């Protein structure tokens, strides 16, 4: 009894605070037959994950889903186009500098901040000389992705121990929220009108 | 059904299930016997619950039996009935599963654009459920419509 | 030119994996024609043999 | 996230302790509850629709301009963010309701959200407004008894904004 | 996956036909078998690791050759795959014995399965007889009630490997 | 635990709780004196539930308390026993939220990692939650120590 | 505009605009007077056309402006008509633009979600803009017609 | 991005008119403007390289140092870097040029870059610098008039930067 | 074509063409006929052409036709002469197409490691191409001059 | 990263300059001690595990309350993180007396672990002191004249965070 006497008193820490934690249900496609609800909801996750949000059926993209589920393209075929369709260069490439378009992909696609200089240093060669395209399916084609996610599961926010600074930043970018206006067009001004 | 979702839960993690799945599991199967008992009371009323919310819903709206209207005709009001005997199935059917997950791959999912093909409003749809709902609910004691009012509104929330 | 499609089986060498990774070492899928060479390199490096190799497309 | 009985575990794992009589009493206060907090949580979500119309529709009357050119739900776009926004509060409000805590409101919705409505443009006297006007229209159809305790986490999320 | 409730759903459901008799003899008889099945569930989760040490023992027993050089257990890498993909069968046979179906059998264990051992070079009379070996383990100790039962999903991954 | 699973299985979904989740809820609040009482009695017995479980565990595994085993000495003995403490605590813990969450978010995670570091064996560990198993369902009503057994089954899985 | 697609197409892939591109926008700008003679004319017209098409969506739709409908009151067909004024200033926007991103991003984005909160009949929307299509369309010359088509008949699109 | 076609789109929908004869004069002005900007476009594009390698000469005649050990675009990669950032502020400036508004530099460019510049050790003052030898070059190549709205824009990006 | 890319870009979204894209392909297949006779005279004077844009190539870099150089002697020059040929038939190509992907497709996609295992320096070409500019500008009417100038722009500016 | 010879590269690089009497003499120095820190990483790296036994029991002696609940270091999961810590801090030592540079330390340790800890909660003292206590379990087993050479770097670590 006396040595596992509490010594911090009830300023002592629960299991909840520390390290943050991935979420605990991975979504994936199995090769092979899969209920209808399930696979909505496998690629409502998907779209959740590369768009920050639900986007709704008029936005979503029906060629990617209907391959998909025929079994013809995986889950990080399907993660590519995605990626490379104009909903994501309209969201999260145009209202950016190119640095900026990099931390978003590594939040996007490996759900994580860039780890490096060496990161931003290659990926703004590829987008100042490739652009979009290339530089995702140099994410997305990167030994990361395959080692945390394959060809079957839906990326998801990750909070990686290494390397130094990594972490911290990595709570940084995954709790953002998008903080652009949507649209260029009719913007929204700040006042009153006085009835 | 519950023994399905807890199933796949539990894959997902590439674990068995844990103690509290195995309950959640236990008090489902504890629950058959009612359960079964409640579906066989509404599939043994089906033509009652039937017309009774199709006079309701008609009540509610002329205008989708009016001239120029969706469920003009008999024929059309027929369609309309039997649309109305599916989702009563389906209901059933989640019913036994314990879960909406029936309904949701039978009757929802796609739901939207197939009555938008059929230029079939969708509210409706949500006040043929909501009677139906009614009409069901009164053929069962407290705690079994309390229970099918839930698949009920799912039904009547998810073509909303 | 267009698409290929792709039967490759890539076992592991580096670790015993816990989850059921079936579907990551066993599998058919299509790559574009512009993809096939890096995808064809990819699954070379990690040691898996391509079982087979058609032109869908094109 | 954390529910009221995992509060009660968390303090008394802190404190290396079993429960005690107090923490018994916890404990069975949440469990009489529960079938309240249920039949609450099954009516907003069978009124999720309803109770957003009804609210947007009052805060659209009480800021008109909020709707009106250069408004920041002028827009087909605006105006759908702004309810799926109402959604958002209201699906969460739930969730800390079954839960009995509003741990799920901090990391889930206030967590840096002041910061993303001023970058946006997003009014937040306006948001909590709409907060306001869902808390009303739920209050009538959960029933007194469950609207003093959805009042109490569509007020956390208020004050957290505000 | 398939569930036997989901299965009499889809028997009825592409009929267009309500529950009769029949349907509801079927449902009847899987929830009563239900807390039968949770209790073999619980003990086979309890016992994994035991049951594989002891069905993978009796395997290499029989075959010693499989893990002397040569074999396709010979090396740690090797022979860990292989208490792995014992695993896997137990855990997924368990997986099916809950749900009174082999829908997820052949979703997710058969799917491709052979032809990747052939690939591999993996023997598939050797894994068959490990399954066995699982087989008779597992009936030891869920007792003779869910032996059968559990017995039902060995023999289908036995078939369908053979 | 209960509530907080079905609750984060919804947001992961974006969606409100089913009518299974909410069944499964109910299920759990209406369960929660009888699993209160047993958390009730486990606590009551805590000493003599540590007593005999340790007295079973140092006499089915000798080699644990003789020298050059982990828990020679009244100290490691006492750290052993402590270590029992912690785990019948998080028992009650999970006894009361409905499944085994508190026990694995406190004491399975890393466990491993953590008993390799202090040179513990884990054969003694799954035979130490063995024995508390068989000492504390000795005390329960049936039911009651069926339930208190699959969370000692969970623990004993998580340690071997 | 023509020229930001075009400028955001080359910039997504790090390059100048190519000769297609350019040939495009020097189309474009080489069309500019006579867009903004029709899209001056449809101005004119604002009033014209917003009464005309009001009367023949209230006359094929009585029950709107009848009690009980959606538009019934001064206040409520002032909205409706306020509505129709927001797409036709899109449509000029669209015009002028030479393309229909103006009328995607301000009207079309959200609309089914905008009148689904406000429990507005989208077939009502869809044959207004029919009745203002109509109407403009009177006015304008046949080329003019057929490009303010083309937009009017986007937007009918868009709401269906 | 906004165009000038966007910006008056955006001036007179936030306040719900339509279109005005000041409006339309400037939409005609943009018209006229066109051509010359599409001239304009095409001749710095078919001389990218030829601009950028000009303004890197004499950038690097002014400041020798900057090229020299211990400056900053003294290595492969950093001179390599150098000319590529002169790419993305001519591509950008031709862009902006292009849409007669300066809204993509903003957003696509100055957005960040000083604090960009600043935690990479760039000095700003010869980016400006090299700005302004890039306008210099290019406004030989595009003639007179394309020149003045050219350099509209190589100023708007030196004065952002400086 | 201006078609594939408009059909493609609505292809990419799942969309028909908007107006916009169909205003693109009507000034597109309105000016065909110029295109065409451009295209023609292109054809007509081929051999000019080369001639005439080889001489001025060689006189501006004789470095090239000097001994040590990479078009020394008459087989190297007919060579480089046969490489402008083809160059002007892709720029052929791609006035009718009315852009620049065949060029792309046929002679720009990989000519960087052509003209590097070819040791041809691509100064050079670029050069080359500045010449048969002139050449081929001189011999047509403005507007046509300089629609083929933005081909062969292009062209030099994918060179380097 | 940096070693001494990358060190003294770098340093007359971004002078301009070939080496010179004292660059030799530094490369001199440095070869000369690369035995005796290949057999020190060697020493290290058979007895890492027994290394962090040691001062892991060392440092929640000392304090116990790191362990006891509601400490840091108090579960399964924190304890294993505490440790897994000290395995890295002794890793990248060992890289850092390998490299002859503290260099690693800084840019692969130290920049943004205390931004790191604080948001986390670590307690940053009880860090040092296990640091500390590695280099007390360290300097024993690799022998004086390599110890004073690793508890450059030890010392470097504890003064980092401190
Ligand atoms: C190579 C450089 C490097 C270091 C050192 C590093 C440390 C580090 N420790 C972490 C968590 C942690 N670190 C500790 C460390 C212990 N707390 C106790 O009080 C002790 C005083 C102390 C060690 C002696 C603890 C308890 C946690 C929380 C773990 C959890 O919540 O599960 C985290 C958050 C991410 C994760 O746990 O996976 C990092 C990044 N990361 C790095 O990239
Ligand atoms: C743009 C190129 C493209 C095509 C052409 C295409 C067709 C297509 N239809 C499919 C399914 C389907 N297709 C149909 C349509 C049939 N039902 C019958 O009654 C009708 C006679 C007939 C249609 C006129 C149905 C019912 C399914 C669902 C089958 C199932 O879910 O098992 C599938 C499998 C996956 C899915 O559900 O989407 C494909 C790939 N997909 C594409 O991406
Ligand atoms: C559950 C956690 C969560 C929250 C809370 C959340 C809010 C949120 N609302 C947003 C947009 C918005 N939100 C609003 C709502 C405002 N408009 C009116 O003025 C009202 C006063 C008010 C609502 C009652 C509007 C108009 C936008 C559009 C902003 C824009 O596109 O310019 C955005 C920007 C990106 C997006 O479109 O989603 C976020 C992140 N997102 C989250 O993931
Ligand atoms: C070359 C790669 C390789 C290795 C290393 C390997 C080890 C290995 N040792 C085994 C048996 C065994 N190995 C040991 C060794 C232990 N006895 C004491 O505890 C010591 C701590 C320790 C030895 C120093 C024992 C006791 C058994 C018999 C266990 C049994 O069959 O019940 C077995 C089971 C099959 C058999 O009996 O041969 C394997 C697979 N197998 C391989 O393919
Ligand atoms: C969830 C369903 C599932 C199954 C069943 C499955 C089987 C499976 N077994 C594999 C390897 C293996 N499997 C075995 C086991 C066999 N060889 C021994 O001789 C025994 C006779 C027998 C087991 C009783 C062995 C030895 C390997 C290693 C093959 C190698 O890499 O050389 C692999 C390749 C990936 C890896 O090495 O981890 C798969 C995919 N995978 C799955 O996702
Ligand atoms: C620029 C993009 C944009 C649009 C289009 C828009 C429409 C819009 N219409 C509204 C109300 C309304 N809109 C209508 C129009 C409908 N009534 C009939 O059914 C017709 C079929 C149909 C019009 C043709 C009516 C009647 C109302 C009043 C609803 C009420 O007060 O209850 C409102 C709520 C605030 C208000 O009363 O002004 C909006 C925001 N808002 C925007 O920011
Ligand atoms: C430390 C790494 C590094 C290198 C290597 C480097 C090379 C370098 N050489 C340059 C100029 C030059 N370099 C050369 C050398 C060429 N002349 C012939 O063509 C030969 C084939 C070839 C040499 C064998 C010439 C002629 C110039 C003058 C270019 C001019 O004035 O236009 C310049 C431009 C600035 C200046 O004039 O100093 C650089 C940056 N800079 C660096 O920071
Ligand atoms: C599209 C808008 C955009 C810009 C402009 C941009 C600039 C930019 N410049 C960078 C580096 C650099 N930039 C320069 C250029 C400077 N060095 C000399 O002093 C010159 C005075 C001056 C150029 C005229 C240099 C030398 C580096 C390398 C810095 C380093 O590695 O330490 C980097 C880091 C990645 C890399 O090394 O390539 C970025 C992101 N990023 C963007 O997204
Ligand atoms: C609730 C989560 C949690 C647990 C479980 C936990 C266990 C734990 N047991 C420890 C020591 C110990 N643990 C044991 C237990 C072993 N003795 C026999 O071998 C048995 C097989 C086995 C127990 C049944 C012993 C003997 C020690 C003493 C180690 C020593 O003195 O070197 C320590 C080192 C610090 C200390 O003694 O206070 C921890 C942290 N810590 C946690 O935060």
């Amino acid at each position: 009894i006396q040595k596992g006497k509490a010594l911090r008193g009830a300023e002592g820490d629960p299991y909840t605070i520390g390290t943050r934690r991935s979420p605990k249900p991975i979504f994936w496609v199995p090769q092979g037959g899969t209920n209808p609800t399930e696979f909505q909801n496998v690629i409502r996750a998907a779209y959740r994950q590369v768009f920050e949000r639900d986007v709704p059926d008029y936005q979503r993209l029906s060629y990617p889903e209907s391959r998909l589920k025929n079994g013809e393209i995986s889950m990080r075929e399907f993660i590519r186009q995605l990626a490379e369709s104009d909903l994501y260069r309209k969201q999260f490439y145009e209202p950016y500098p190119n640095t900026k378009v990099i931390e978003l992909l590594t939040k996007h696609f490996l759900g994580r901040a860039p780890q490096d200089q060496a990161e931003i240093q290659r990926y703004n060669r590829i987008l100042a000389g490739k652009g979009l395209k290339v530089a995702i399916e140099e994410v997305l084609n990167s030994d990361e992705y395959t080692q945390l996610f394959g060809e079957d599961v839906v990326p998801f926010k990750r909070y990686p121990t290494l390397p130094t600074g990594t972490y911290l930043a990595s709570v940084a970018t995954n709790d953002e929220m998008i903080q652009q206006s949507g649209s260029s067009y009719s913007p929204s001004y700040a006042g009153y009108s006085y009835p | 059904s519950v023994v399905t979702k807890a199933i796949v839960s539990a894959d997902a993690e590439a674990r068995y299930l844990s103690p509290g799945e195995l309950d959640r599991i236990r008090g489902f199967v504890s629950s058959g016997e009612r359960r079964l008992r409640v579906a066989q009371t509404l599939t043994e009323s089906r033509e009652r619950i039937i017309k009774q919310a199709g006079d309701q819903l008609f009540q509610k709206r002329p205008d989708l039996v009016s001239p120029g209207g969706n469920a003009y005709g008999a024929e059309r009001t027929a369609s309309c009935l039997r649309d109305l005997d599916y989702y009563l199935r389906l209901v059933t059917f989640g019913i036994v599963a314990g879960d909406v997950t029936p309904i949701e791959e039978i009757g929802v999912i796609g739901v939207k654009e197939m009555y938008r093909n059929l230029e079939v409003p969708l509210p409706g749809m949500v006040e043929a459920v909501k009677a139906m709902k009614s009409v069901a609910t009164g053929l069962l004691s407290g705690d079994d419509s309390a229970e099918v009012g839930y698949y009920f509104d799912y039904l009547a929330g998810a073509l909303a | 030119t267009r698409l290929f499609k792709v039967t490759a089986l890539i076992p592991s060498y580096k670790k015993v994996r816990g989850g059921r990774e079936l579907q990551n070492t066993y599998f058919t899928k299509l790559v574009e024609y512009d993809r096939w060479f890096a995808e064809q390199q990819r699954i070379q490096k990690q040691g898996g043999k391509i079982l087979s190799v058609k032109m869908v497309a094109g | 996230m954390q529910d009221a009985i995992t509060s009660v575990i968390n303090t008394y794992d802190v404190q290396g302790k079993y429960f005690d009589t107090s923490a018994f009493d916890k404990l069975k206060a949440y469990y009489a509850t529960g079938e309240l907090r249920v039949r609450a949580a099954g009516t907003i979500s069978a009124n999720a629709a309803t109770i957003i119309k009804e609210a947007s529709a009052k805060l659209f009357s009480n800021q008109p301009d909020l709707v009106r050119p250069g408004g920041n739900a002028y827009t087909t776009r605006r105006y759908a963010a702004c309810v799926r926004d109402m959604d958002y509060f209201l699906r969460y409000a739930t969730y800390a309701m079954l839960a009995g805590d509003t741990s799920i409101l901090d990391e889930r919705v206030l967590n840096g959200l002041k910061e993303t409505y001023n970058s946006l443009g997003v009014p937040i006297s306006s948001t909590v407004q709409g907060i306001q006007a869902m808390k009303e229209v739920t209050g009538s159809l959960v029933g007194s008894g469950a609207a003093k305790e959805m009042g109490v986490y569509f007020d956390y999320l208020s004050s957290g904004l505000s």
